[PDB]
């Protein structure tokens, strides 16, 4: 997602981003969610089991 | 489904060999004995 690689499950989320915010991070600044650059929706991604 | 950071970073948490249920039970069992037998 525009540069940032990993792997996991990009599900669907309920969260809010503002409009200044495209990714968001959790306390071990592992990404736990992107904002799709093209539709602009918020995916919520868990590494695969 | 999702469980946690911790659990997403290698950290893993084993579960007891024995569950409450069964210790629990162990519990009953001693306290059963004392009641019947004593310290015999
Ligand atoms: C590009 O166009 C629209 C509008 O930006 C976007 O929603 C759509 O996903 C894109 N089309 C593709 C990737 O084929």
């Amino acid at each position: 997602f525009n540069g940032l690689t990993g792997t996991g499950v990009l599900t669907e989320s309920n969260k809010k981003f503002l409009p200044f915010q495209q990714f968001g991070r959790d306390i071990a600044d592992t990404t736990d969610a992107v904002r799709d650059p093209q539709t602009l929706e918020i995916l919520d991604i868990t590494p695969c089991s | 489904d999702l469980i946690c950071a911790q659990k997403f970073n290698g950290l893993t948490v084993l579960p007891p060999l024995l569950t409450d249920e069964m210790i629990a039970q162990y519990t009953s069992a001693l306290l059963a004995g004392t009641i019947c037998s004593g310290w015999t």
